[PDB]
DNA sequence: GCAGACACTACGAGTACATA
């Protein structure tokens, strides 16, 4: 009777528990009925449900007794070189489908190879997979899971039926979070759940983690909007107004001061980029100023994506929008 | 005009509107049994074609070996070092201080020919070692021990054995180690050994150059080469004027073997008179030449002296020779270390900025080729030396030095990382987890060294104050917590100093900083003495507690 | 023992600053089903103190009895690499960035052996173990992509507390899997209160002005502030208001390097500055801190219509430095571009 | 009998008549087979065009089922194809005779671009010396990964992309044999979203038949997730007609309602820019900007900021286009 | 290596002249009795590009597939050489003409050429193109910068059009 | 019959490089 965190406790065990990915869920449901399951490719933003859908599907198709004999799951946490693809994947794909389910539920006549996080596979190791799927598809199936389809080579993209996992809508995420909160004997206000589905941005794992952490922080009382704001790392609006006041001042000393304030208070630059962009696209600036400020925001977000330093990127973006605000002064 | 004020009548249109609210419209729709190199090969000393000095030096080096081998007292800049070392005397073993001779140079001059001619001239019998042997260390050892450590089987009148080792640069490191092991047996070496190589700067021949009679081969003079080619052509009964022979000499790079083979192909028996257009054609006799690093840097940084004045020809020549040199990383390091020492005419530093952009582009390409396993990106970093040639083309004479800043920086960085790993491992694990080595280096070292060195008077502990005793005990505790101590060290000037066992002052101090007052010998000795007696007292306290 | 380690708090209720966050972390880990944590903030804020306080709250007092453990891991190139590890009877701490680019091997082999093994004693030790991955911002992208399934499969048995400085260097697959805990730097008043409490616990007297100057000179780093407070105690026991605070050698060396940049803009001065940057890089200073100190000092000597271009130039060349592999190329490119811009500004 | 196979492998052109597009190349290959003069082939092109199926139909036509193991040595990238294999099993297969029936052999080397340069250099004299006894077929997607000696030794047939006019009747045959209800716009959407690739056309058809049961333009563009041409035209109209906040609100509302991705939006906008009569400088600036945005989406970046930059790339040039007049 | 080349008379062969291919084409045609026209044999020579193996292979393929050598019978099974269009498209990129350069790029894209082959022939054409040296160097740097993005995984028509637009930008940015 | 000597192949290990 050990405690289990809510991201694994509420992990879909069946295909009907997956939310908002309607087309692929219907595809696997017809495959559950007995239709011809093709080779699958799952790609999209994190937290959308790529791993859980195929794991619940394989549990549905094979049951508990046939998961070890029909499913080979490979991730980036183990070694996937050219030799692992050439030996281990090929020997598994050349195996026989033997063993039926003992509960009377139908058993599919194929195996499933789950290559989760297939961006990390090399281009040479992906090239060795092609005729493995072309030749041994009578007795096995392949499911590649990734986040960026550009990291998958075009033969492997062409061989697999691509399903894009969309970011979750506000409505479906709201009902799923409300159902999880109802099942856990906890309460949350309308503004709190609205701010939760605004913060999570289609990430159900992040939403469940924030809901569980707010439940543990409050202890079981009302989960209001303020615990959501201080649990998400959301920068307060006064800091953004101070940043824009320092930008409209036209002096680099106050700009450095507020950038050092935001760096020293532990605020992430991704959250500052998001909130800054939300302020710029919703004010009375000119179209040219908004255009090059948003272009600088895109290039700063890209430079933060390759792990550059926070302070220098923030001082460059703040210098650019300072120049844009002080050009018309 | 692509933009129409009036809307199109038949074609589809896409609207475009400015911020001032006006509209514009676009459009949506045995003479014949031998080679000539072997027929015209030198058999005597007087028909050699090398530099005369090198011949005198090799002959005089072999003629002084007579005292130990033949048992006879009488035999019958780079210039000054070789002339001094020949008359340098003998060590107490009646044998030369240089036990092998290393013959270095480009291919096609006669190093093997001079070695064989000198060995057969001095009464020796030539024993040939080549790259066609096995060259394993055991095989190398038994073959040198067979060639050099016994006399002739014929007895009296038998010629002594001269070991000639062609292509020593292709031998492995352990073969050179075996050769140096048999060189320095104090089973003494009683026979001369001649080693022939094509590149002295190989990593396997570093130690050999500190022990050998270093003979450097200059390229052959064109006058003697043209006269020898004239003798070769006249002995075959055919005519070639010396202009086309000089053109062949300049084309084949002062090579006797390449020029004689090219003359053998171009003559045949159909015609007797060689044409200039046949030699000036590139279809025969042209070989790719492995250019040196210094020649590549000289051709990049210096313009050719004044056709050949076209810039595209210089572009292609610099690119082709920099690609043909090989060792691209060393060329990049030399261009990085030599492009700031020139008389640069770009005072606005635009050329320096775009040269650093090109170097960062090369580095990004190397990282992308070694990261994504896509090695087809390595066709562009050959264009880095031609970019440096385009940017820094000058008519001056630059002094190009060998690159060493990146290598010494990497060595020094590895040394300080080893020192950091030494410092961290001595720290107790209760306080190791509380700070990373990066934060301990950036924050907790120089201030820690300021803690460890206060103002202390040269006064014994019996005359110290109670505050002094508390300060001294606290400092000894801070020394013992970080596992630091002082030890004795020796200096060549003759005095004793104290220094830390992890020498963390190099991790802390910087060369251009202003100086600070260090602790004295009395203070440092007294601190080390309290470190030892505090270790003894802590052992006594551990025995008393347990 | 120095002042940074002698007066570290043990429990969550003993922390003088961020007490509301201490109560929130007390309520977070009480049940034991708390998710993976991403403790992030500026360096010297007190992240490791809060992590060890969480470990004290979860298990007994046996998390303070540590030991050095060594493990040799085999690379795919069959070259053995030794990695050090702080371990306890309840938790373990790994720094995979000591292995260089072979941190992916450490994640793939070392972490799975810890995560796939259930704990030997289930009554004294709790139902889960904690792995401390320290400095995950320096991890390569391959190691972070190898990390994620270990944080999903064996989560209910092997919990993780990731510690870093910047969450921008953490990939969003990892950032989605863990609850981010923000630890900001303490302000001037909290650092002054901590320094005054430390000095009063040692029997000393510390003035408010000296503590304020120690707080501003440390740039909101409590470790650095306590270190210069101990150094100021060592050099002069009477704590005057205008007592000189000692400084680290690499910071003043960076200041003199930037002064040499400002003083002359010539290719041989560029060569001398490159030698100074080689001296800074060989002392294991990270290149982004060299760039930050350079921008911190070179902007003092710039005029008001030049600081934005220098800041954008520094950020651009820092991003190119993080994309590349050799630091000296991008550092010297930034310095040369600054000399060109400074010469164009002064000559016009 | 019914089989559990994907439709890209259940419906494979076992004969040369079942392939659709490259009629002249296949007629020449059939005349090579019928006259017993088949040379060393080099089949290259984009993926999904039918290069593996062509040589499998050739091997099935040349050799019967009772002697297929003695004549075809098929090696692809899944098998180890080092220089030991070229100097070993491949050379021994090429230099020996046949066990059962007298005839010429065939060595099929699928994914010949993935072979090393040492194996490709060792393959030259095996091809040249034993050309009477065996023939070598190299199938690749990238011709730059094959050394020019192997390109000289083998006559090359460019298996280009499948045009949608001849790609329709094969899809009609698959539809008729699979009992699938499909409209005209559904087939148009299949041959448009496939883009010269019959593998992903069958994958889209199978996925849409499983997801919806019917194949219409709405069902295909919903299952694939691609934006329709009218919505891309609306996005271009919003980016070229209105101000920043209103166009941002419209495009964000469309992307939230439809669940669109920025990669397909960038691809279709890049296709619509070259059709729109832009000035040269405006087109150059737009192409550079969309190249920067599409490069930026390959990492862990925020898609909203890139969408704002995509709007910004047209709001910059609106004033330039209008003042151009 | 250089010592082996010094031991020989290193003969160097040049690419075959069209008349030299044409004489052996006469030889093979009269021993094989191949009906032909002149323009088809110029098409065979154009497809061969100094390669006699390619000339014989294309002649045998055209004779086996159609039985007669005209221009459109040759071009039905053979192909026009790729870098001859890349030279004209690089020339269009030199005069900052993005429309014709994109027309040639889209024609090569619809023929089924992978981005790796296109960018490799772009680099080979720009290696020996006749322009300024600094313009060629920044062109080669831009080609390598685009080839990095091709190698990491993103390879579409948009990246190639962006490379063409950046090459057109390099001319207008002195 | 069993101990010693011979060559035999499989396997471990170190090193280089990958482009036009
Ligand atoms: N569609 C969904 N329906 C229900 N729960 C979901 C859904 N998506 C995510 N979750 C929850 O979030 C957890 C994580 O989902 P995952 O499937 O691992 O996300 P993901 O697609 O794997 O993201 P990446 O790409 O691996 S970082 C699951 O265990 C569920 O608890
Ligand atoms: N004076 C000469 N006249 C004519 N031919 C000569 C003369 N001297 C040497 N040769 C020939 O030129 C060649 C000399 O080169 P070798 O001594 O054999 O080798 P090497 O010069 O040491 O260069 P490498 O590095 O071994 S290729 C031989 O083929 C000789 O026969
Ligand atoms: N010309 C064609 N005619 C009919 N069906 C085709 C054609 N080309 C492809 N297909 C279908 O697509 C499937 C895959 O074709 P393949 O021959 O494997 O493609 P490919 O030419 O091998 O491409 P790559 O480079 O190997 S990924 C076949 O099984 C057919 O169902
Ligand atoms: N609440 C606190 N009270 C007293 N001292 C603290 C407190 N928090 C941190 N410190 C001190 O400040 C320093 C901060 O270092 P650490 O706790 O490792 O955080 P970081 O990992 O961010 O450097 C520690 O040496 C610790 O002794
Ligand atoms: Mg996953
Ligand atoms: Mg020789
Ligand atoms: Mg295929």
């Amino acid at each position: 009777a050990k405690p289990v965190p809510w991201v694994e406790k509420y992990r879909p065990k069946c295909v009907d528990e997956v939310a908002f990915q309607e087309e692929v869920v219907a595809v696997l449901k017809k495959s559950l009925e007995g239709a011809d399951l093709p080779n699958l490719l799952f790609y999209g933003p994190p937290g959308t449900g790529k791993t859980s859908t195929i794991l619940a599907a394989a549990r549905e198709l094979f049951g508990p007794e046939l998961f070890r004999l029909r499913v080979l799951e490979l991730n980036a946490s183990d070694e996937r070189g050219i030799q692992v693809v050439r030996e281990k994947v090929k020997n598994f794909a050349q195996l026989t489908v033997s063993g039926s389910r003992s509960d009377g539920k139908p058993c599919p006549p194929f195996k499933i190879v789950i290559l989760d996080e297939a961006d990390s596979m090399t281009s040479a190791a992906q090239a060795a997979l092609r005729r493995t799927m072309e030749k041994e598809s009578k007795t096995t199936r392949f499911c590649l899971i990734c986040n960026y389809v550009s990291r998958i080579i075009e033969p492997l993209t062409s061989r697999c039926s691509k399903f894009r996992f969309k970011p979750l809508s506000d409505k479906i995420q709201q009902q799923r979070l409300l159902d999880i909160a109802k099942k856990e004997n906890v309460k949350i206000s309308d503004e709190g759940i609205a701010y939760l589905v605004k913060v999570s941005e289609g990430d159900l794992r992040k939403a469940i983690t924030f809901l569980q952490s707010a439940t543990r922080l409050t202890g079981g009382k009302e989960i209001t909007e303020k615990v959501i704001t201080d649990i998400a790392g959301v920068i307060p609006a006064e800091k953004i107004d101070g940043v824009f006041a320092a930008c409209q001042s036209g002096s680099f000393d106050k700009l450095e001061a507020v950038v050092k304030d935001l760096i020293d208070e532990g605020h992430a630059a991704t959250q500052l980029v998001n909130q800054l962009h939300d302020v710029v696209v919703e004010n009375n600036l000119s179209d040219k100023q908004k255009s090059i400020i948003t272009e600088k925001l895109a290039e700063v977000d890209k430079c933060l994506a390759d792990g550059a330093d926070e302070h220098l990127q923030l001082i460059s973006l703040c210098a650019t929008v300072m120049q844009q605000l002080s050009q018309n002064c | 005009n692509p933009v129409l004020r009036r809307p199109p009548i038949l074609e589809d249109y896409v609207h475009v509107t400015s911020t001032e609210g006006v509209r514009a419209y676009l459009v949506l729709r045995a003479s014949s049994h031998c080679l000539w190199v072997d027929e015209f090969a030198p058999r005597h000393y007087t028909e050699l074609l090398s530099d005369d000095f090198t011949n005198r030096c090799l002959l005089k080096w072999l003629k002084l070996w007579d005292l130990v081998v033949f048992g006879h007292e009488r035999p019958s800049s780079h210039e000054q070092v070789l002339e001094e070392m020949l008359e340098a005397g003998l060590d107490p073993s009646q044998r030369p201080k240089q036990k092998v001779a290393l013959l270095c140079g480009p291919p096609g001059l006669g190093k093997t020919t001079l070695a064989h001619v000198i060995a057969r001239h001095a009464g020796y019998s030539v024993v040939e070692m080549n790259a066609s042997d096995d060259r394993s260390p055991e095989v190398f050892r038994t073959r040198i021990e067979a060639a050099t450590q016994m006399e002739s089987v014929l007895g009296a009148g038998g010629k002594p054995n001269c070991l000639v080792i062609d292509e020593i640069d292709g031998a492995p490191v352990a073969a050179i180690n075996v050769l140096l092991s048999i060189l320095n047996r104090k089973g003494l070496l009683m026979r001369p050994i001649i080693c022939i190589c094509n590149d002295q700067f190989a990593p396997s021949l570093r130690q050999l150059k500190q022990q050998a009679f270093l003979l450097h081969f200059p390229p052959t003079l064109p006058s003697r080469l043209v006269q020898r080619l004239q003798e070769v052509s006249l002995r075959q009964g055919m005519r070639a004027d010396p202009g086309v022979l000089a053109a062949l000499c300049e084309k084949t790079d002062n090579d006797i073997r390449a020029c004689i083979n090219t003359l053998q192909f171009l003559y045949s028996r159909g015609q007797r008179e060689l044409s200039v257009r046949d030699v000036q054609a590139t279809r025969v006799g042209l070989k790719d030449q492995r250019r040196g690093l210094f020649s590549v840097w000289q051709e990049v940084f210096q313009l050719p002296r004044a056709s050949l004045t076209s810039a595209s020809q210089r572009f292609y020549r610099v690119l082709h020779a920099a690609a043909s040199a090989g060792e691209h990383e060393k060329v990049v390091q030399g261009l990085f270390d030599n492009f700031l020492r020139l008389r640069l005419r770009d005072s606005s530093l635009g050329a320096v900025c775009v040269a650093l952009d090109w170097l960062a582009f090369d580095d990004l390409l190397a990282g992308a080729a070694h990261h994504s396993q896509s090695f087809q990106l390595l066709r562009y970093p050959p264009f880095l030396p031609v970019a440096f040639h385009v940017l820094f083309a000058s008519s001056h004479t630059p002094r190009i030095t060998f690159p060493s800043s990146q290598q010494e920086a990497q060595n020094r960085m590895s040394q300080m990382r080893n020192l950091i790993q030494t410092l961290v491992s001595g720290i107790a694990p209760a306080t190791r987890s509380r700070a990373t080595p990066q934060a301990l280096l950036l924050d907790a070292l120089c201030l820690l060294l300021d803690i460890l060195a206060p103002k202390l008077r040269p006064v014994s502990t019996q005359l110290y104050s109670t505050r002094e005793k508390q300060q001294l005990a606290s400092l000894v505790g801070t020394m013992l917590a970080y596992s630091l101590t002082y030890r004795q060290e020796r200096t060549p000037d003759g005095q004793y100093i104290y220094r830390l066992e992890p020498n963390v002052e190099e991790l802390c101090r910087f060369p251009e900083l202003p100086a600070r007052k260090p602790l004295t010998y009395q203070t440092k000795q007294l601190i080390a003495r309290e470190i030892e007696v505090e270790k003894m007292r802590r052992a006594e306290a551990s025995a008393r507690v347990e | 023992s120095l002042w940074v380690d002698k007066y570290r708090p043990c429990s969550l209720g003993r922390l003088d600053y961020h007490k509301e966050q201490a109560a929130q972390l007390r309520n977070l880990v009480q049940c034991g089903d708390f998710p993976h944590l991403l403790v992030y903030g500026p360096s010297g804020a007190g992240k490791k103190t809060r992590i060890m306080c969480i470990l004290r709250e979860l298990y007994g007092v046996g998390v303070e009895k540590l030991r050095i453990e060594h493990q040799t891991i085999t690379t795919p190139s069959k070259k053995k690499i030794e990695i050090s590890t702080i371990a306890s009877n309840y938790h373990l701490e790994v720094n995979p960035s000591d292995a260089g680019n072979s941190d992916r091997v450490v994640i793939q082999e070392m972490l799975k052996t810890v995560a796939q093994s259930q704990q030997l004693e289930t009554n004294s030790q709790r139902d889960f173990k904690v792995v401390l991955l320290t400095e995950v911002d320096k991890l390569t992208k391959d190691a972070q992509h190898a990390l994620r399934r270990t944080m999903e499969k064996y989560m209910s048995t092997c919990r993780l507390i990731l510690c870093c400085n910047s969450t921008s260097k953490v990939i969003p697959p990892i950032r989605s899997r863990c609850l981010a805990v923000r630890v900001p730097a303490p302000s001037i008043e909290d650092i002054c209160h901590v320094l005054s409490t430390v000095c009063k616990k040692e029997g000393l007297n510390l003035p408010s002005q000296l503590a304020h100057r120690l707080a501003e000179k440390s740039c909101r780093n409590l470790r650095k502030a306590l270190l210069m407070c101990e150094a100021c105690r060592v050099q002069q026991y009477p704590f005057t208001a205008d007592q000189e605070i000692p400084e680290t050698d690499w910071e003043v060396y960076l200041r003199e390097t930037a002064n040499a940049i400002v003083s002359q803009q010539t290719p041989q001065r560029l060569l001398e500055v490159r030698g100074r940057l080689y001296e800074l890089l060989t002392h294991c200073i990270p290149p982004e801190i060299i760039m930050k100190g350079l921008l911190s000092e070179l902007l003092h000597n710039c005029d008001g219509q030049l600081k934005g271009e220098v800041a954008q130039m520094a950020a651009y060349y820092e991003h190119r430095l993080q994309l590349g592999s050799k630091a000296i190329y991008h550092l010297e490119a930034f310095v040369a571009k600054f000399m060109a811009l400074y010469k164009k500004f002064m000559e016009d | 009998k019914i089989r559990n196979l994907p439709w890209v492998e259940k419906y494979r052109p076992q004969t040369l008549n079942d392939l659709i597009s490259h009629q002249d190349i296949l007629s020449t290959i059939q005349k090579f087979i019928n006259e017993d003069r088949l040379p060393h082939l080099l089949l290259y092109g984009p993926p999904g065009t039918g290069k593996t199926s062509t040589i499998l139909a050739c091997a099935k036509q040349l050799y019967k089922d009772k002697e297929f193991g003695s004549m075809v040595l098929e090696l692809n990238a899944s098998d180890d194809r080092g220089i030991d294999i070229i100097r070993g099993p491949i050379l021994s297969f090429a230099s020996t005779r046949t066990i059962f029936k007298k005839g010429f052999k065939l060595v099929i080397l699928d994914e010949a671009d993935a072979m090393t340069q040492d194996a490709q250099n060792a393959l030259r004299r095996v091809i040249e010396k034993f050309t009477e006894n065996t023939r070598f077929c190299l199938i690749c997607n990238y011709l730059s990964k094959i050394i020019p000696a192997l390109q000289s030794r083998c006559t090359r047939f460019r298996f280009g992309p499948l045009t949608p006019e001849l790609m329709v009747p094969r899809l009609e045959h698959v539809v008729e044999e699979e009992k699938v209800d499909i409209s005209e716009d559904g087939m148009k959407a299949l041959v448009t979203l496939s883009s010269g690739d019959m593998r992903r056309a069958l994958n889209i058809l199978q996925s849409t038949n499983m997801a919806f049961g019917k194949v219409t333009e709405e069902t295909v563009y919903t299952c694939t997730g691609h934006p329709l041409k009218s919505d891309i035209a609306n996005i271009l109209d919003w980016m070229l007609n209105q101000d920043f906040t209103t166009a941002y609100r419209n495009i964000t509302e469309l992307k939230t309602l439809k669940g669109l991705a920025l990669h397909d939006i960038l691809t279709e906008i890049h296709l619509f820019v070259h059709r729109v009569d832009f000035p040269s400088s405006v087109r150059i600036h737009l192409l550079t900007k969309m190249a920067d945005i599409e490069y930026r989406l390959s990492v862990g970046t925020n898609e909203k900021i890139q969408l704002s930059s995509l709007i910004a790339a047209f709001q910059v040039t609106r004033d330039l286009i209008v003042a151009e007049a | 290596i250089e010592p082996i080349q010094s031991r020989c008379a290193v003969l160097r062969y040049t690419k075959l002249t069209d008349a030299q291919i044409l004489t052996r084409l006469m030889n093979v045609i009269e021993k094989e009795r191949v009906p032909y026209t002149d323009d088809g044999l110029e098409a065979i020579i154009f497809t061969a590009q100094g390669d006699m193996r390619q000339a014989l292979n294309n002649l045998q393929s055209t004779f086996s597939g159609f039985g007669f050598i005209n221009s459109e019978n040759v071009f039905k099974v053979c192909d026009e050489p790729h870098p001859l269009l890349v030279k004209e498209m690089i020339q269009h990129c030199v005069n900052a003409n993005i429309d014709e350069a994109y027309k040639i790029l889209a024609h090569l894209w619809h023929l089924g050429y992978s981005p790796e082959d296109i960018i490799g022939n772009i680099f080979r054409v720009c290696k020996t193109f006749q322009m300024a040296e600094y313009l060629k160097l920044e062109f080669i740097k831009e080609i390598g910068y685009t080839h990095m993005k091709i190698a990491e995984g993103v390879n579409s028509l948009l990246q190639m059009a962006g490379l063409l637009a950046r090459l057109c930008q390099k001319t207008m940015a002195p």
